[PDB]
């Protein structure tokens, strides 16, 4: 009488309860809250991701054009991920995203995508897929006591 | 920033359907799926283009200079 | 500066596995679906078994259904969403419930004997791009050659290479030496 | 301290290291317009020519193999058997 | 433990035997206990094996230990490599470690890679003891602008007044 | 920077010809043609048609490396039959084939309402 | 007319659902590829910027400009600037357009392709007119202007092909199928319990006869009967995408017979 | 000292790497932009005046160009700035600094390089886009992938230096490595997955696609092989075309579990004269395995042919895979509805066994195992139960999956995959653990505030019941993360510790070399080994061979080797030998045959003392079985007619050969003994392989094939002796350290911690144990 | 110019073992109870079932590359339906008193078991396999 | 001190701004100077 597709959970043998979790997914921090279905991944892979999300390109701020900082990378056409998270709402990910929804094919095609490399569609690149702006700004002054 | 001109995958013109899509939602109170199909976006590659866009320009325009 | 995706640039999904563009193909050459849908990106299945990254697969399934129905896919941890659940919804849309689709080779038009897991997945463009690390230092008139590199050349027994590569600029000076005392006290 | 042509107990066979150095020495010479000792049935690349000279045993070189104690043996490239 | 043994007909057969594994070591004293096979007693402490059975037995054990550390991961390494390591650690009669014993040397030359910003001292002592540099290393020969007597340079080449 | 211009995919550079015909040695009546600035579009085509010819003993093509736009075509034919001709034949045979298709289409187009 | 045979199902200004029959799969494909990559078209391929106080970057805007489909009906009556004997661009090989926009109202001012203006001489050939298909004759949304911001550009349309850049592509997608009933057995269906029950039956299964239970595998059947559908993007009439597809393919082979000739 | 640390790295470049199925094993794709930066000084000579004159005209900006022209006087003319850049007349003896071009030998390297095979020499292939390109099979020796790895390319600067690289470091000369006396390069990933799908019996190829495949193999000879099926359809076998990539003269035999000469399961492998006769081609045949196809092709055809072999195979399979396709999806991780039920019950059965032992312990009925605590042995049984569960749960999922299952297809081929993976994805994930135990009571008497105190159940202490497919509960998630962190922490350790151990080993052995006397010594001149490896052999020339004399019952030993010319029953039947009949009752010959048998019996005794275990397969030089399989194919030896070999031919022949297998040559008594010792083990293999009955009864060699076998064995043997000048010490250090940089994870001390404990000669071991019999 | 074996068999079993186009048949021989046969067959191009009756002829004639048509109008040495062509990696088992031989058809295996074939079959590759009705 | 990270360290750092989530992340990060 139980959904065989669901995961196996334990039973409520308690009459002692003094508190209840608002929601278990809140044990996660900011970076991990962005991983979709983190509970279906091997543990170390979640950690790897949390590191890389910090190396992604997005729209760090909407006022990027007015700030004059050392380096900046802005994606041309940011998209909100088709697969979101509930925590993702308080993180403004849909508002200031990073990355796009690529149509992905898992396949052995010409052989040019082995040992962790990828075959990207050149036509999609022409139409704007993954283009980004890059800004670098140089500074400099004048003398000191002389 | 703004509606990409075309669907990255197939080429379909999509940069001429952003406002319509927006209306189909507000003034017609339709849902995104039904809205998208009425604009002719039948294959998911084209559907995701519009359904996933984020119009950050409408926030850029809010800065004075 | 505008940066356009090139061979060597890094990309990654949200499941701890990056990759670089090995080559780019134009639409004609890409493999295709009956509806004429073509992939923006092709990754290798050999990178699936060992990583134990099932979520990537489920995010794909979920994302397909979301695009086909204009609904935001919920990939939140600790909920009751299932692959069976998602497979049912995708089926209702007329697709084979586990994400597979029949595809045809772009050079031929002929079908593939195997079907392909096809669907949208969220990918992130990472920083540190090819043209930034291409450094090539050749002065005639990493990237170093240190102790470990030398031990390798020793093992190969490549002595003159070690001599050629380790010798500095200093001029080859000619001196005379006594055969009795090994000193440079010879008046020539 | 030299050992007579008889009594040499070292290998009759040329070592891969000797082959590598001889070919390299000879090639260097050919690269500097030194006289060649074979018919260049079309060859132009020095090392490639050197390899040809070796096969036809026409390299007038001698290898001095030293022993850990100081003594040594002398083997002509001509003598050395080339099988590697 | 199961044990491959020759049966009376000749073919090897498994013959299980009781074995004792301990926590702590006292080879000399247990080796002498009645009821055991002193001929086969063993211990992963190759240092005690050396002190009780001698250096040759010490060597054998040290190889068995190194070898296990490599078989534990299913990995394989040809015998000679581990053997060479084990002989070097054993050549002088005792177990000489490899994880850097000397602050100056192991087998070098008062010329090779100037270690410690005070190479001066390495040279001062070499002088005071009349250290003799063999000149077989790579760096010493680099300092001398020559090729090391190794591999491709472990012999000289000369012109031959024979070739007709 | 290292990327070649895109027009180099369909424009013959200097010193290059659309075809380089070379005699195959491994076998008799065999030729190897190199098509510069062409890909699978023509390759698999001329190959397929060439295969409909019975006096043709061999026909296969291949683009050795996706980086460059050129493919190689090897044809082997019956003694007396020149490979160069089978090609001309396969070509014309193709050209005709298309002309008909072109018509039939423009014909069916008209009979449609919209 | 003996040979390849078209049999149209649907037809409109955008799609051309049809059925190719009596042809080699190779030809169906080459034609399929040509439509996607080698049909000439006009498209903005150079933008000179006088003034951009917009919120976007020049190259950003310029990139979109090139993606704006332009009238390419009489594209053949136009030459490739690389062949043309002028110095750069001229009316014989290019169409010049202008875009001037100013944020006048306080409400956000939109800039569309309709706001593009041809400035060169089209000499009577239908070419360069920005395509418009929306229900309000606006066209593609190029940019958005706040009050006070400005945009003064100068474009230059030129003839090109998809192989060079996907902007010059007249095709949007190209459905392609054959042997909907897996009779040639070109594919091997993946399944959990039932091949048939798990795989959605396609449109074209109706236009064909399901194989019979006991028939032994037909080992001599080849691949004919291809179900295609061409979607045009507007720069050219659908019917044309196909037709010229066959045309270019035709000229290609022709350029080869002429190679053996003058060889 | 600042220069004795390799800093001013001139003539080298670095960049991201990409794989390339269209490059030959020994090539390296060099982007044009990097090619124009690195130069090679080439002296002007009449053999190259034109090419140079032409390069100098192209200049520093076009690829086949040059950067400087140097004249007699050592003057440097800068082609980029110089009013005469386009007006130069080269002269013999001058030097032109040209760009590196196709085929120059360059040194390619990936750090950390703790392997000689991590610094090999490649042939240049100038290509467009940036980034260096590598053949996929050169990937493991470099321990490289393409998720961002960067490599260095160094350009040899002299002529002797060019020669050194191409004659010693070139990739082909490294296929078979000495670290493990086997190839270090094999067919991988896509090509491996594809080669299996291509070799199945069900795989057939039609004419149209066969001609393309053939044409793809560059060493093809325009000869269309006749179809395995001519009937209503000319159809070729998948095995047929692959066979075209394999050269002639290649033979290979191997039997798996239940392989017969009719191997129903298409098991094993049987290649004859470069035509695979039976068996699916996977990792055991085409991988970097010991006696595999690559080991063979190398030894038999030579390094260059083998290098070409990787490419030919890659080109065919990759082509056949591009048009066949392969993929993987969520579907492949889903197990049968009933299977999942068999899995849930299997785990439920585990939770009962655990519940019982608990009640047992709580009543105080559990008895502690000697030298163990109640709690210690309690935990022990619980963990054994819980792993038994994960495991049996995993097997139920493995068995289920069909042969269509992509995950299973990858596992069957050898390319990425393993039981544990399928087990955690499809069935139970298993028990988590930190420091060898179940999750500890971090809070007082409990693992999380969500449980009650003193709860030792499996859900409490860390058993993850769900598969990754099903998803983990929050508690399961946290526990799996506790266990996960452990691996991340010590992966950092293992990393750091191994890098320092590797540099200490190298330092300790760096000076040890093999001298011309075959002695192994250090810089002082001290003797370490009186003969390298105690056998004088080079490890890259050694193969695992079976010493038969040592195995089985004595009856078997005698049936096999015993020849009694004086006994109607135990003689050589006159059909195996030409002079068979007139040999019966020959006293003088029987004396020869008894010498041979007494020697075979001694050998058996001897071997049984050395390998007290009973182990028969040991790495030795010269693969006799292969030499014989060659002879039998080369001389088309018919197993029907009697041989023309004499008993004196064999016995005296094999006896003579032994006096020729030379490792040492010294003419004195000591050396001659050393020589007899070094060749002892090999000679035991020899005498058992060339025993008279064997030669006539089993092999059937004729006098011609036999004489051929003897000379080959001598040739190969001599070709296996180690060359004086071998830097055996560095070779040794690296051969031990490299793999120690691959160890990651019954109660003792292993892995790096123990290794460091050994090399340190620590008097205070962590696990001092004694084993008494 | 030749032929080497002839007879008709009684298919006692047709096993497909996890394959979808191939089956391993083991048919006994009409006449001599000795003669037996085990063979791999591409069922997709010539189905087979138990108790069927196949006529098996070996032969070796009517290596140079192969041509497709023309001959289809000429040397129709095919008076049969199924027609393979393998090599003899034949292990004359010389079992007991009978003599079995092995053929390889691109991987599709075959093995006959008799005794009077000592002057019938080859000991070399070349050899076609024919079957009719 | 606020410019360096000198208290008694690395206590103060330049705020990440590569991505928005990377900024949120940096602002909620923890450090432990120097049994398990
Ligand atoms: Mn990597
Ligand atoms: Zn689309
Ligand atoms: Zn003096
Ligand atoms: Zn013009």
């Amino acid at each position: 009488d139980v959904d065989p597709a669901k995961r196996i959970r334990v039973s409520h043998h308690a009459t002692t309860f003094t508190h209840c979790e608002i929601h278990p997914s809140m044990i996660l921090g900011v970076a991990a809250s962005i991983i979709p279905f983190p509970d279906h991944n091997q543990s170390p892979r979640n950690t790897y991701q949390s590191a890389m999300g910090k190396q992604a390109m997005g729209v760090f701020l909407t006022n990027y054009n007015v700030r004059m900082d050392t380096m900046a990378n802005i994606l041309y056409y940011p998209q909100k991920p088709l697969g979101t998270t509930r925590a993702m709402e308080y993180l403004k990910f849909r508002e200031l995203p990073a990355g796009q929804n690529a149509i992905v094919a898992i396949a052995c095609y010409s052989g040019y995508n082995q040992e962790d490399s990828m075959i990207m569609n050149q036509s999609s690149i022409d139409r704007g897929l993954f283009r980004s702006l890059f800004f670098r700004s140089y500074m400099d002054q004048e003398k000191k006591y002389g | 920033m703004i509606v990409p001109v075309r669907c990255f995958s197939c080429g379909k013109v999509v940069g001429d359907k952003w406002e319509s899509y927006l209306n189909l939602l507000q003034e017609d109170e339709l849902d995104e799926g039904t809205a998208l199909s009425r604009l002719g976006l039948k294959r998911y590659c084209c559907r995701r283009m519009i359904l996933t866009h984020v119009d950050l320009i409408e926030k850029f325009l809010r800065y004075n200079p | 500066t505008t940066k356009i995706p090139q061979i060597g640039d890094k990309f990654a999904s949200r499941h701890g596995q990056k990759g670089t563009i090995g080559i780019t193909y134009r639409r004609e050459d890409m493999p295709f679906t009956a509806e004429g849908i073509v992939p923006d990106l092709i990754i290798n299945p050999h990178a699936i078994p060992s990583r134990m990254t099932v979520a990537h697969l489920i995010e794909c399934l979920l994302s397909k259904v979301a695009a086909l129905s204009g609904n935001e896919g919920d990939a939140s941890p600790f909920t009751d969403i299932t692959v069976e659940g998602i497979s049912k919804l995708l089926r209702e849309h007329g697709y084979q419930s586990r994400g597979f689709e029949v595809m045809y080779n772009g050079h031929t038009g002929k079908k593939l004997m195997a079907q392909i897991f096809f669907g949208p997945t969220y990918y992130q463009r990472l920083r540190h791009m090819v043209d930034d690390k291409i450094h090539a230092r050749a002065r005639g008139p990493g990237l170093r050659f240190g102790e470990m590199e030398r031990d390798c050349m020793i093992a190969h027994g490549a002595a003159s290479f070690l001599k050629e590569r380790l010798m500095e600029a200093s001029d080859a000076f000619r001196v005379h030496i006594c055969g009795i005392c090994g000193l440079m006290t010879v008046i020539a | 301290k030299a050992i007579p042509k008889d009594q040499r107990a070292t290998t009759p066979y040329m070592t891969k290291y000797e082959r590598a150095r001889i070919l390299g020495t000879r090639a260097l010479q050919i690269s500097m317009n030194a006289p060649v000792f074979v018919d260049l049935e079309g060859e132009t690349d020095p090392l490639r020519i050197a390899m040809k000279e070796l096969a036809e045993k026409k390299i007038p070189l001698v290898i001095r193999r030293y022993l850990p104690d100081g003594s040594f043996e002398d083997w002509s490239v001509e003598e050395l058997i080339v099988d590697l | 433990y199961d044990r491959k043994v020759p049966s009376p007909t000749g073919e090897y057969v498994k013959e299980p035997e009781w074995v004792l594994e301990t926590d702590g070591v006292n080879l000399s004293e247990v080796m002498t206990v009645p009821g055991i096979d002193p001929t086969r007693i063993y211990t992963n402490s190759f240092i005690d094996i050396m002190e009780v059975l001698g250096i040759e037995a010490g060597r054998a054990a040290l190889y068995k230990e190194v070898y296990n550390v490599i078989a534990s991961d299913g990995s394989y390494v040809n015998y000679r490599h581990m053997a060479l390591l084990v002989d070097v650690m054993t050549t002088q009669g005792g177990l000489t470690s490899v994880t850097r014993h000397g602050f100056n040397r192991s087998n070098t030359g008062a010329l090779m890679r100037c270690s410690f910003e005070e190479t001066v001292e390495i040279l001062f002592e070499a002088g005071a003891s009349a250290e003799l540099d063999d000149c077989r290393g790579v760096s010493e020969n680099v300092i001398l602008g020559q090729m090391a007597p190794i591999g491709t340079g472990a012999f000289d080449v000369m012109i031959d007044e024979e070739s007709l | 920077m290292n990327a070649p211009d895109r027009f180099e995919l369909f424009l013959l550079g200097e010193g290059e010809s659309k075809l380089k015909i070379d005699p195959d040695t491994k076998a008799p009546n065999a030729v190897v043609i190199t098509f510069e600035k062409e890909d699978h579009t023509l390759g698999n085509l001329i190959r397929a048609e060439l295969l409909n010819d019975r006096k043709v003993l061999f026909a296969a093509y291949k683009v050795e490396h996706p980086f460059f736009a050129r493919f190689k075509l090897r044809i082997q034919t019956t003694e007396g039959y020149d490979p160069k001709d089978a090609l001309k034949n396969a070509c014309n045979s193709i050209i005709n084939k298309l002309g008909a298709l072109k018509t039939n289409f423009e014909t069916e187009w008209n009979l449609q309402t919209l | 007319e003996e040979g390849p045979q078209v049999k149209i199902r649907e037809a409109s200004k955008d799609n051309v659902d049809f059925i190719l029959s009596n042809v080699d799969l190779a030809m169906a494909n080459s034609l399929r590829r040509v439509m996607i990559a080698e049909i000439p078209t006009l498209a903005i391929d150079s933008v000179e910027v006088e003034t951009n106080t917009t919120v976007l970057a020049d190259e950003f805007i310029a990139h979109r400009l090139g993606l704006i489909p332009l009238q390419s009906m009489d594209i053949e009556q136009l030459e490739y600037s690389r062949d043309c004997f002028c110095e750069d661009h001229c009316d014989k090989c290019s169409v010049v357009l202008t875009l001037q926009a100013f944020g006048e109202s306080e409400s956000t001012t939109n800039v569309y392709s309709k706001d593009l203006v041809i400035v060169s001489n089209l000499m009577g050939r239908n070419i360069g007119h920005p395509i418009i298909q929306d229900k309000e004759g606006n066209g593609v949304l190029i940019c958005k202007l706040r009050k006070g911001q400005e945009l003064k550009l100068t474009c230059v349309a030129k003839k090109g092909i998809a192989k060079e850049h996907a902007k010059w592509g007249p095709a949007a997608a190209i459905e392609f199928e054959y042997d909907p009933w897996n009779k040639l057995k070109h594919t091997d269906y993946w399944y959990e319990q039932d091949s048939a029950k798990e795989w959605p039956q396609s449109k074209n299964c109706e236009y064909e006869d399901p194989p019979n239970e006991g028939d032994p595998f037909d080992y001599k059947a080849q691949a004919d009967t291809f179900y295609m559908n061409v979607e045009s993007v507007g720069s050219i009439p659908v019917d044309q995408v196909v037709v010229r597809g066959i045309d270019t393919l035709q000229k290609k082979v022709a350029s080869i017979l002429l190679a053996l000739t003058q060889m | 000292r600042g220069n004795l640390m390799g800093k001013r790295v001139d003539f080298s470049a670095r960049t991201v790497i990409s794989g390339d199925p269209n490059l030959e094993l020994d090539q390296v794709g060099v982007p044009k932009s990097i090619a124009k930066t690195l130069t090679y000084p080439e002296v002007v000579t009449p053999y190259n005046i034109d090419r140079l004159t032409q390069l100098v005209r192209n200049g520093p900006n076009e690829h086949p160009g040059a950067k400087y022209v140097i004249r007699d006087s050592g003057d440097r003319i800068d082609l980029r700035y110089s009013k005469r850049a386009g007006d130069i007349q080269l002269q013999y003896g001058w030097k032109v600094e040209r760009h590196i071009m196709d085929n120059d030998p360059v040194l390619f390297n990936r750090q950390p390089s703790l392997h000689k095979m991590s610094m090999m020499a490649h042939r240049v292939k100038v290509i467009p886009y940036s980034t260096f390109r590598l053949n996929l099979s050169v990937t493991s020796p470099y321990n490289a992938d393409f998720d961002g790895d960067e490599m260095n390319l160094h350009v040899p600067q002299s002529e002797e230096t060019r020669a050194e690289l191409s004659q010693l470091c070139a990739v082909p000369l490294q296929i078979v490595s000495p670290q493990s006396n086997k190839p270090c390069m094999g067919i991988v990933q896509d090509t491996l997955c594809g080669i299996r799908k291509l070799t199945l019996r069900d795989t057939f190829i039609e004419l149209d696609q066969v001609l393309n495949m053939l044409y793809w193999v560059p060493d093809w000879d325009g000869v269309i092989p006749t179809p395995a099926i001519i009937k209503p359809k000319p159809l070729w076998s998948g095995k047929q075309i692959l066979s075209v990539a394999i050269p002639n003269g290649i033979h290979l035999q191997r039997f798996d579990e239940g392989t017969t000469l009719l191997s129903p399961k298409d098991n094993g492998m049987l290649i004859i004269d470069g035509q695979i006769i039976f068996g699916v081609v996977e990792k055991k045949t085409v991988g970097s395995s010991n006696g595999g196809l690559i080991h063979v092709v190398t030894r038999e055809k030579g390094p260059q042919v083998c290098a070409k072999l990787f490419g030919n195979i890659q080109k065919v399979v990759n082509f056949w895979l591009l048009h066949n396709g392969f993929s993987t999806g969520i579907g492949d991780t889903i197990a049968d509805g009933p299977t999942m039920r068999e899995i849930t019950e299997t785990i439920a059965e585990a939770k009962k066994k655990v519940l019982d032992v608990t009640k047992e312990a709580q009543a105080n009925l559990l008895t502690a195992k000697h030298g163990m605590t109640l709690r210690e042995s309690f935990e022990d049984n619980v963990v054994r139960f819980l792993n038994e569960a994960r495991d049996k749960a995993g097997r139920l999922a493995e068995v289920n999956l069909k042969d269509l299952n992509n995950v299973k297809q990858m596992v069957m081929a050898g390319s990425k995959g393993s039981f544990i993976n399928i087990a955690q994805m499809s069935a139970c994930v298993g028990q988590q653990s930190v420091e060898g135990k179940r999750i500890a009571f971090g809070f007082v008497d409990r693992t999380l505030p969500h449980f009650s105190k003193d709860d030792y159940s499996p859900e409490s202490k860390g058993f993850v019941e769900n598969s990754y497919l099903r998803g983990l509960t929050p508690q399961e998630f946290f526990f799996h993360a506790m266990g996960g962190r452990e691996g991340l922490i010590d992966t950092a350790v293992k990393t750091a510790e191994t890098g320092y151990i590797q540099r200490r080993l190298v330092k300790a052995l760096e000076d040890i070399m093999v001298h011309y006397d075959n002695t192994t010594r250090n810089s002082l001149g001290n003797v370490i080994q009186f003969i390298y490896g105690e056998d004088g052999m080079d490890a890259a020339h050694i193969e695992k061979q079976s010493l038969d004399t040592i195995g089985g019952s004595d009856a078997a030993f005698e049936k096999r080797y015993r020849v009694d010319l004086l006994n109607t029953d135990h003689t050589l039947d006159p059909s195996l030998l030409e002079s068979g009949s007139e040999i019966l009752g020959d006293l003088k010959l029987q004396v020869l045959l008894d010498e041979e048998y007494k020697q075979l019996v001694k050998d058996r005794k001897f071997l049984r003392e050395v390998f007290v275990d009973g182990e028969a397969n040991w790495p030795l030089p010269v693969n006799i079985r292969r030499i014989i399989q060659n002879a039998q194919q080369t001389f088309h030896i018919d197993h029907t007619k009697p041989s023309d070999l004499t008993i004196k031919d064999i016995v005296l022949g094999v006896k003579d050969l032994q006096e020729n297998l030379l490792v040492l040559r010294g003419k004195n008594e000591i050396i001659q003994n050393a020589q007899r010792d070094a060749v002892t083990l090999f000679c035991c293999l020899l005498r058992s392989r060339l025993a008279t009955r064997r030669v006539l009864q089993e092999y059937r060699l004729t006098k011609q094939a036999f004489d051929w076998v003897l000379s080959n064995i001598e040739a190969q043997f001599l070709r296996s002796v180690v060359h004086p000048g071998e830097m055996v010490g560095v070779l040794a250090a690296q051969s031990i350290g490299e793999p120690a940089t691959q160890m990651t994870l019954k109660k003792v001390t292993s892995g790096v911690p123990r290794l460091k404990e050994i090399l340190n000669v620590a008097k205070n071991m962590k696990t001092p144990s004694l084993t008494v019999y | 110019s030749n032929t080497l074996f002839d007879d008709i068999f009684q298919v006692s079993e047709v096993d497909p073992g996890r394959y979808n186009k191939v089956c391993r048949i083991e048919a006994a021989s009409t006449t001599q109870d000795q003669c037996k046969l085990t063979l791999d067959i591409n069922v997709e191009l010539f189905p087979v079932a138990a108790q069927d009756s196949l006529t098996v002829t070996i032969a070796s004639s009517l290596t140079r590359s192969w041509r497709p048509p023309q001959a289809g109008d000429r040397s129709l040495a095919d008076d049969y339906d199924y027609v393979m062509y393998g090599t003899a990696y034949k292990f004359e088992e010389v079992s007991k008193d009978l003599i079995a031989v092995y053929y390889s058809f691109g991987g599709l295996l075959m093995r006959l078991e008799g005794n009077y074939r000592n002057l019938n079959n080859l000991k070399q590759e070349n050899a076609y396999l024919l079957i009719r009705r | 001190a606020l410019a360096t990270g000198n208290w008694g360290a690395g206590v103060s750092q330049v705020l990440n701004r590569y991505t928005y989530s990377s900024t949120l992340s940096h602002l909620r990060r923890t450090n432990t100077p120097i049994a398990k």
